[PDB]
């Protein structure tokens, strides 16, 4: 993806598996969940944001 | 004891460490996150079972989890 | 509060003898009336539990009138003791006598 | 006391229908309905009731009327605040229609 | 340090927690340390056998019990008069006007008067004395034994069945059907043509007799002939007295429809009839399957091959085979749901079509009975979601499930939760808003304003059955229809007479009353099932506990992090539904009870005006009929319904100290034992004793299971000295 | 490194919330720090206590209780010189916290990670997998 | 009748609920003096009383032994008064309701803060909205078929189970 897109989440863990959230940065380093994605909804912890890797994020 | 363990999407953002009231946890050295650093459980024998790690966690499921186990005078927070 | 364990655990000491020795008494009573020993039964007919602290005080202030408050003319209420005050053929105060079954309730 | 007094006193209230204490008649009904519905909030927790409004919730996002402000159970001292206060308007209310059509007719 | 053997965690444990958590886990084998399967199928065998040797002492003792202490013999006489007697009491600590007060049954002693209705089914299956009662309890302390040296005998090294034994599911289906089944079916019809059918006609016919008394004149004869209509011939005719020769026929296989006329039961020989149908049908069935010779199903077979073309199920039943072989929760689940309606059908068919002689004019056996089993219904009922719900946690693989039936249940499981939501709710808000209605209406003055809805779509379904009372002329109501001329030689003249005669119980008048409650009971079947499949499908995982199945079955919560966690385990809706489980078995066996004892006095019509508001439930059910049940004591003496007046008292306040386990929780507890504990340690004379475990409040799971039994005990206590003391003191 | 038994104690009158039977035949479990100052802290098992200027001692019966005093001494009066011990019947005493010198949140070389799991929480196995066999659900 | 009811018209047991229902508030009315406001409020109960009891004889409703109304609710043609319109009358609401409400969360959902919209409804908008309701039936069945009532099944976040 690239940064400011909008992702659909496909961690099936995720509070927002199967919405809609908008990409804030990706890390170039090695990291394990490079994609940072920020969301509306907050979770049940009250959190918006969370990090993620490609292989959970699909443009839409 | 209790069993605690650390997933791999900590972020290092060491709340857990400072909000475990038996000093349970600590950060060991990593390269899986920005901050270089994971959480770690090396004393789980004196884990009471409170969850103020898992309340403390701001990843999506917790990367902390604790899984209440067999009892102990230590697990139990019994000063009797 | 250093002390709060010993003020906890002799309230507690307290709660429990008095649950036991109040409702239980009901219990008892429950009991010996359906197996019908109204003999064995903590009643005025039966094995007693007189109040009688209360009933002493209620003497005192009976007497009271002329004697320990000399110039009042009545007592401060007719629920102590003495007349039945009526107003249009209904009782407006009068005794209220206390026997076992005000003992038991007031340990309640 | 649960023949000679509630029993026996509960006889004015049951049998007011159809006078003017059958309002009494009906918060006694009601107030033992409030009390009895304390006990969902007073014997539940609050577990239970998020993952029901779950599927709730999707079934709205099913029809895209989901709302904005996030549908939660209450929280774990409102459900014990929700349920004592429940139970202390139905159990009160109770005794308040069971005193007063009792009282009315035979005193 | 060593009682909870089969579990290191707990017996290590320093407090009072050990002793509690190693009772309520003594069943879990699987959960037991080291367990494998082997063992766990092994152990589940052995004790198997212990419960159906449990079952055989049960039942000698109440065999026992009333040949020994009972009046059987003078009931068999007279058993409309009589008052069967269960067993004898001896306490110690009554008073002698107790002691006169039980003395009733025409005996001597202070004896318990019966309710299980033992007295009319021993009686109708032949029994006559007290010396075939003693013989039958024998016959049970002896298979009790033959079943206890079962147990332990299959436990030997060499008699351990292997779990391809114990997984071998067409033979074992072969043989329950065709022989657990069907031949004892067959055998039991065999019991009643040898010797129940006789003795109800005067006929002693015995182990000393049976070989040379001919069951039926012509005798084996007509069945080697194919004259089989030949047994029906002389039914008993509507003359005979039951026990005696008098109006008795020959017959021993007939379908009259209808009810003896004068025990008000089904005929004897209508239910050997219906035993040799049902019986030859079972072993017939049990048939099906393929064991060893060529012929027959494989189960694998069929469930691979019921996969829908158009895909609606998706793989379909691939995989279900080793899905339900492995999991004996799944297998647990599905016979407790089959049990748990049985039960149930056992409960409304054995009030509307009695098979004992004179019951049903025992209004308190009657009642008894019903209440019993509804109860056990509920709780069979209950298990089965709840073992389902451990099945998913534990035992459900969905690598092997993949498209299946179960998985795509688990795929669309909030369009199931949520149209359960929306039923229990439709439900809810317009029964309520109905009853609400009709009281404040009636209130007012003014019931005429009620909105009382005519239950015509079971009226209908009478009437199709023969019910003459509402005009509806259809079907067997209907004269002329092919319904009933298909079934007017047989047992549509015997049947149109039992419905139509407003003396049983025999689809019963219904009304607005009638439409309410169920109505009422359809909406607390729905919440039951909504707490309880809401517990089976998210006991996995859920949005707040996506890794649930990590936890277990019954863990107390996740913390207070993420909203709060309280009650979420599948577990914890086991919980919920239990109260509604208890709630729904109230409002089934209050309706039952009500309508029943206004119809025995002959006042209908107090049911039919008040059940349509909740006030008339309150003064004309509960308060009406509590007055012979309080009053079994008080001031001015006692009398028999004092045990009643007792257990009344005794349900209000186990239910009530549930209450203290529900609503106050455990931290307020342990802060309590926190000052008991000093207080010990500090007080001389009393500091010389030590506990050896560490006092401790009780665990969260453990309070929520401790005040459920409570509530539940006090629930069921309180009802069936209700139940039974109102319909004793009323005989109506 | 090893506890001074002779650290005089914070002036205290004490309290029935102190420790039982249990600390002298199990374990006890003790706090030093440095105070800059004579002042009143409050003790987590009572009322109020005085710390010495200097070098404190205190002995408690759970591990919690120590370091919820070190939160509050921390907190307010922002001595972070606190080393927790804790003490066996036998007289060994063994040091606790912080474990190394470094307190827990900072990270430390020479720290071996337990307890880490490679995947996220999501990856773990489902129990009818592992059922009657000894292999973790972490993978 | 139907179901063996009785039309209220021709019940006894109808006729009398009517005149007991009267003798009690004539028997109240007979304590007090003609002009009287406690006289006047209670020959206005027997005058409410009576028309009720009049309208209900001649509505074709079907009294039961009991002397009261019951309803027919299986559909047939002759009593669809008692449930059938009065449901047909519900369900148009009820329908209303449910699309005009659907309508202002899409709306807020387009809003700069979505959840202050909620909390502090647009007035004027949310207007608009329920004047809208009225063809509820046509405007909710074009948004099902044009694609915009349902969501597909992979946009919705579910469990993972
Ligand atoms: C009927 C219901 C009921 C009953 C019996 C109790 C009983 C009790 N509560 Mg609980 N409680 C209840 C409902 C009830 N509660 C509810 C609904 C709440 C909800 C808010 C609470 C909340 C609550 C709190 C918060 C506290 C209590 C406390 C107490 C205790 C009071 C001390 C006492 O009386 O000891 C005497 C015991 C009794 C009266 C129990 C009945 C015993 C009778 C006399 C018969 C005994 C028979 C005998 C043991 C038979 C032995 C043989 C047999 C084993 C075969 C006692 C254990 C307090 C406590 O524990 O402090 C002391 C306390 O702090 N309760
Ligand atoms: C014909 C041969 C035969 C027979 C008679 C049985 C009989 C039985 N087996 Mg089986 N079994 C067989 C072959 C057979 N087995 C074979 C070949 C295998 C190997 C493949 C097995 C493997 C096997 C296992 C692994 C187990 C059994 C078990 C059982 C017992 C079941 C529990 C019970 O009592 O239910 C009795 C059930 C009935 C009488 C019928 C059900 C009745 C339904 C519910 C309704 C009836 C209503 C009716 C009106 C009743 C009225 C009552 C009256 C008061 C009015 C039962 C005694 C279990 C057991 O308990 O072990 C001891 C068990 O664990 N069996
Ligand atoms: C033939 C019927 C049957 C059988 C074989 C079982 C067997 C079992 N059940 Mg089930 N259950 C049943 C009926 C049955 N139950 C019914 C009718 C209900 C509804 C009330 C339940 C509700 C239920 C729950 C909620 C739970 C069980 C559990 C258990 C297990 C352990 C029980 C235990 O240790 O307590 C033994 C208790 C004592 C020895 C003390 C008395 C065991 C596999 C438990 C389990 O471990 O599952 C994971 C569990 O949590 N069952
Ligand atoms: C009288 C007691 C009572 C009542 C009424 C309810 C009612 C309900 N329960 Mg609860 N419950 C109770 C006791 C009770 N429960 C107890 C003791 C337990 C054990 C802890 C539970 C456990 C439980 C669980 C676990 C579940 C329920 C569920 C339900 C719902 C099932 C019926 C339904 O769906 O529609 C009936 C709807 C109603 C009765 C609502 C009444 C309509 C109201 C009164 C409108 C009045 C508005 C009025 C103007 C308000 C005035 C306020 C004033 C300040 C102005 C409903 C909300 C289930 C649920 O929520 O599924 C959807 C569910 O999952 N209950
Ligand atoms: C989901 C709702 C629901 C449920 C669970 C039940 C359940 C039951 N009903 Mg009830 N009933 C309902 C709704 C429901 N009913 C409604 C809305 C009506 C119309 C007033 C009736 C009228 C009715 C009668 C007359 C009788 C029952 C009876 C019964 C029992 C036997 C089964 C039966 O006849 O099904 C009835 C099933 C239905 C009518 C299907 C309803 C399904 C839809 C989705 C409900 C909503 C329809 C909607 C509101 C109307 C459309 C608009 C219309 C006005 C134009 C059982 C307790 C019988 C019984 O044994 O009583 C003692 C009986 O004689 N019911
Ligand atoms: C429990 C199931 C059930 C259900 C779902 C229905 C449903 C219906 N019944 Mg009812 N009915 C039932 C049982 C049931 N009935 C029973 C058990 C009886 C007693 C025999 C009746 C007796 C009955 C009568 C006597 C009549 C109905 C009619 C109707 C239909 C009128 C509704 C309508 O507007 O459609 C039709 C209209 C439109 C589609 C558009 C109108 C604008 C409707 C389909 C009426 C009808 O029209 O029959 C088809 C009618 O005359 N019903
Ligand atoms: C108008 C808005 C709206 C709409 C279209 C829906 C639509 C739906 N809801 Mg409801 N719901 C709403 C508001 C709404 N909901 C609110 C405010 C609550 C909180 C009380 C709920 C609580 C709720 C529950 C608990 C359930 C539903 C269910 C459902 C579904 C079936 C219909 C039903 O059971 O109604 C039931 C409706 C209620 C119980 C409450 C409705 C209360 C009022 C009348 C609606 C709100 C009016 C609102 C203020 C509109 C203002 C508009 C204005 C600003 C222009 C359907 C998806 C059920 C479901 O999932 O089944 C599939 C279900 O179980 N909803
Ligand atoms: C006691 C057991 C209770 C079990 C309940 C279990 C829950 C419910 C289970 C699902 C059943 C309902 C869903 C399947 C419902 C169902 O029946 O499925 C039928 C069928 C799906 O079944 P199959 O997949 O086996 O059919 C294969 C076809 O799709 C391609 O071959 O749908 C069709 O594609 C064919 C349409 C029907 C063929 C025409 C039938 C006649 C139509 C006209 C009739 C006369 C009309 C005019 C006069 C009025
Ligand atoms: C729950 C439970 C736990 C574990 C699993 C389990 C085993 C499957 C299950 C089973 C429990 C079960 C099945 C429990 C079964 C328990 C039973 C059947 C207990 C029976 C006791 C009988 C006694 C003590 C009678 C003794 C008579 C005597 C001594 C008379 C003697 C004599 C007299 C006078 C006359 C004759 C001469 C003499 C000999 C002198
Ligand atoms: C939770 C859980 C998780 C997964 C595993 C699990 C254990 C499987 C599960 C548990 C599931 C459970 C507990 C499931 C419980 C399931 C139950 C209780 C199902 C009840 C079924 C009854 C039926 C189909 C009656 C049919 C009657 C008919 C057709 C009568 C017809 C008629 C005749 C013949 C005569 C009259 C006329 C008419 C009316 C025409
Ligand atoms: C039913 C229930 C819920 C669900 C109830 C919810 C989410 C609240 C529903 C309230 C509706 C949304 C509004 C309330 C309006 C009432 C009709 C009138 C209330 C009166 C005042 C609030 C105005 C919980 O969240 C809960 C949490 C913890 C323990 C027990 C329970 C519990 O029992
Ligand atoms: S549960 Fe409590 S004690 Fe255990 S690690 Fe988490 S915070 Fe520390
Ligand atoms: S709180 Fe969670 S994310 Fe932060 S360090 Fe601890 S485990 Fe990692």
């Amino acid at each position: 993806v690239k940064r400011g897109s909008k992702v659909r989440i496909l961690r099936k863990e995720s509070y927002w598996y199967q919405d809609i959230g908008t990409v804030a940065t990706i890390d170039t380093s090695g990291i394990r969940y490079p994609v940072v994605v920020r969301f509306e909804k907050v979770s049940y912890s009250g959190v918006n944001t969370n990090n993620f890797s490609l292989d959970e994020v699909v443009e839409v | 004891s209790h069993s605690v363990k650390v997933y791999d999407t900590c972020i290092g953002c060491t709340q857990c460490v400072r909000a475990c009231p038996c000093d349970v946890l600590e950060m060991v050295s990593w390269d899986g996150c920005k901050a270089g650093q994971i959480a770690s459980a090396p004393r789980t024998e004196d884990c009471i079972g409170c969850k103020r790690c898992e309340t403390a966690c701001p990843t999506d499921f917790l990367s902390v989890r604790v899984y209440l186990g067999g009892e102990t005078t230590r697990s139990m927070g019994l000063a009797y | 509060i250093r002390h709060r364990d010993a003020i906890i655990s002799h309230l507690n000491w307290i709660c429990i003898f008095l649950g036991f020795h109040s409702f239980g008494l009901y219990i008892h009573n429950d009991t010996m009336r359906a197996l019908g020993r109204t003999q064995d039964m903590f009643s005025d007919t039966a094995i007693q539990l007189k109040p009688v602290f209360a009933q002493w005080v209620q003497s005192i202030h009976t007497l009271a009138p002329g004697n320990t408050t000399p110039n009042a003319l009545a007592t401060a209420s007719y629920a102590f003791g003495g007349d039945v005050v009526a107003v249009g053929n209904k009782v407006a105060m009068m005794p209220i006598s206390l026997g076992t079954a005000d003992f038991m309730v007031h340990h309640i | 006391w649960l023949r000679d007094f509630l029993w026996a006193q509960a006889s004015q209230v049951i049998q007011s229908y159809g006078s003017a204490l059958s309002a009494y008649g009906l918060i006694f009904l009601g107030a033992h309905f409030i009390w009895a519905f304390s006990l969902m909030f007073l014997f539940s927790g609050r577990g239970y009731w998020q993952e029901l409004i779950e599927s709730i919730v999707w079934a709205h996002n099913k029809l895209n009327v989901a709302p904005a402000i996030q549908p939660r159970a209450l929280s774990i001292t409102q459900g014990r605040a929700v349920g004592l206060a429940h139970y202390l308007l139905g159990g009160i209310g109770t005794t308040w229609a069971f005193f007063l059509a009792r009282i009315i007719s035979v005193g | 340090t060593k009682f909870p053997k089969f579990s290191q965690a707990l017996a290590q444990d320093p407090a009072t927690r050990r002793i509690w958590y190693g009772l309520a886990t003594a069943h879990d084998l699987e959960s037991h340390d080291g367990m494998t399967e082997e063992n766990l199928y092994q152990k589940i065998f052995a004790s198997h056998f212990g419960h159906l040797a449990v079952i055989f002492l049960w039942t000698s003792g109440n065999l026992f019990h009333v040949a020994w202490q009972g009046n059987f013999e003078q009931w068999v006489l007279n058993p409309l008069k009589v008052k069967p007697i269960a067993h004898a009491i001896w306490d110690p600590h009554f008073g002698q006007p107790a002691v006169k007060a039980f003395t009733k049954g025409g005996v001597s002693y202070p004896v318990n008067i019966a309710t299980s209705g033992v007295y009319h089914w021993w009686y109708t299956i032949g029994m006559r004395s007290n010396t075939d009662l003693y013989a039958g309890s024998l016959f049970l302390l002896f298979l009790a034994g033959v079943f206890l040296f079962a147990g332990w005998l299959h436990l030997q090294p060499k008699f351990r069945p292997g779990l391809s034994w114990f997984k071998n599911n067409e033979s074992r289906l072969n043989h329950h059907l065709s022989g657990l089944f069907g031949f004892s079916s067959l055998a039991w019809s065999a019991h009643l043509i040898h010797v129940a059918i006789p003795e109800a006609r005067g006929q002693h016919v015995c182990w000393d007799n049976f070989t040379k008394v001919a069951p039926h004149p012509a005798g084996l004869q007509p069945f080697f002939t194919g004259n089989w209509g030949a047994y029906a011939a002389s039914p008993d005719t509507t003359n005979h007295i039951f026990g005696t020769s008098e109006g008795a026929g020959t017959a021993i296989l007939t379908f009259l429809g209808g009810f003896h006329p004068q025990t008000q039961a089904l005929w004897l020989t209508d239910i050997a009839h219906h035993h040799l149908a049902i019986g030859v049908v079972f072993i017939f069935a049990g048939h099906m399957y393929r064991t060893n010779w060529g012929i027959g199903h494989s189960l694998k077979e069929i469930l691979d091959a019921h996969r829908p073309p158009g895909g609606r199920l998706g793989a379909g039943h691939k995989g279900i085979f080793e899905t339900l072989t492995n999991s004996l929760h799944f297998q647990l689940g599905l016979a407790l749901a089959s049990l748990g309606v049985i039960t149930s059908l056992v409960a409304q068919h054995m009030y509307a079509l009695p098979s004992y002689a004179f019951i049903a004019k025992d209004y308190v056996t009657q009642s008894a009975l019903y209440t019993h089993h509804q109860y056990i219904a509920g709780f069979l009922m209950v298990g089965a979601f709840a073992h389902g719900a451990i099945f998913f946690v534990r035992d459900y693989d969905p690598e092997q499930n993949k498209n299946n039936v179960l998985a795509r249940i688990l795929d669309h499981k909030e369009a199931i939760i949520s149209h359960l939501s929306w039923v229990s709710l439709f439900l809810g808000f317009h029964t309520l808003g109905i009853y609400v209605h009709n009281d404040v209406v009636v209130a007012f003055g003014t019931p005429e304003k009620q909105i009382l809805v005519e239950p015509v779509f079971a009226q209908w379904i009478q009437a199709s059955s023969g019910k003459a009372l509402y005009g509806f002329d259809v079907l067997l109501s209907s004269t002329n229809s092919v319904a009933a001329n298909a079934s007017s030689n047989i047992w549509l003249p015997g049947w149109l007479e039992a419905i139509n005669s407003g003396k049983n119980s025999l689809f019963l008048p219904i009304g607005p009353g009638d439409f309410l409650i169920h109505h009422a009971i359809a909406l607390a079947l729905h919440t039951t099932t909504l707490i309880l499949v809401k517990g089976a499908l998210d006991a996995r995982g859920s949005k707040l506990m996506p890794d649930k199945k990590d936890f277990g079955y019954a863990f107390p919560c996740d913390g207070p992090g993420r909203g709060g966690t309280c009650d979420i385990s599948a577990w914890d809706a086991f919980y919920l539904s239990m109260f509604w489980m208890l709630n729904t078995i109230g409002w089934v066996t209050f309706y039952w009870h009500w309508k029943h004892i206004t119809i025995w006095q002959g006042n209908a019509g107090q049911f039919n005006e008040s059940s349509t508001y909740i006030m008339g439930w309150l003064r004309d059910y509960l308060w009406l009929n509590s007055s012979p049940l309080i009053n079994g004591y008080n001031p001015f003496g006692m009398n028999s319904l004092s045990v009643w007046s007792w257990m009344f008292l005794f349900g209000h306040l186990i239910w009530a100290t549930g209450f203290m386990f529900l609503i106050s929780w455990r931290g307020y507890w342990q802060e309590l034992i926190e000052t008991l504990v000093w207080a010990h340690e500090r007080t001389p004379l009393a500091n010389l004793v030590r506990w050896k475990d560490k006092p401790v409040a009780l665990s969260i799971v453990q309070a929520r299971l401790v005040g459920l039994i409570h509530f539940t005990a006090g629930y069921i206590f309180t009802y069936a000295a209700f139940v039974i003391a109102s319909t004793t003191g009323k005989f109506g | 490194e090893t506890l001074n038994l002779q650290i005089p104690s914070p002036t205290f009158e004490g309290s029935t919330g102190g420790w039982l039977r249990a600390a002298e035949v199990e374990e006890k479990y003790a706090i030093t720090w440095t105070s800059p100052k004579e002042q009143v802290f409050e003790m987590p098992t009572g009322g109020a206590a005085i710390m010495r200027q200097g070098e404190n001692l205190l002995y408690l019966a759970r591990k919690e209780q120590c370091l919820a005093l070190a939160t509050q001494v921390k907190n307010s009066f922002k001595i972070t010189d606190y080393k927790v011990y804790r003490i066996f019947p036998s007289g060994e005493v063994q040091y606790l916290h912080p474990k190394d010198g470094v307190f827990p949140e900072k990270v430390n070389a020479g720290r071996v990670g337990v307890g880490n799991v490679s995947h996220s929480i999501g990856k773990n196995l489902n129990p009818a997998q592992i059922k009657f066999t000894s292999k973790s659900f972490n993978g | 009748d139907v179901a063996g009811l009785t039309p209220c018209g021709e019940s006894k047991e109808f006729a009398r609920r009517l005149d007991g229902s009267v003798k009690k508030l004539q028997t109240r009315l007979s304590k007090y003096e003609a002009g009287t406001p406690p006289a006047l409020a209670l020959q206005k109960q027997i005058d409410k009383t009576k028309n009720r009891f009049d309208r209900y004889g001649k509505a074709g409703l079907l009294c039961g032994t009991d002397g009261l109304p019951h309803l027919i609710t299986d559909g047939r043609w002759t009593h669809s008064g008692e449930f059938v319109i009065p449901g047909l009358l519900f369900l148009y609401v009820a329908g209303w309701i449910g699309w005009v409400g659907r309508s202002y969360v899409l709306f807020a959902r387009t809003a700069d803060k979505p959840t202050e919209k909620e909390i502090i409804i647009d007035v004027p908008v949310a207007l608009s909205f329920v004047s809208t309701g009225f063809i509820w039936p046509f405007s909710a069945f074009k948004e099902f078929t044009s694609g915009n009532l349902i969501v597909p099944a992979d946009e919705i976040t579910v469990s993972p189970r």
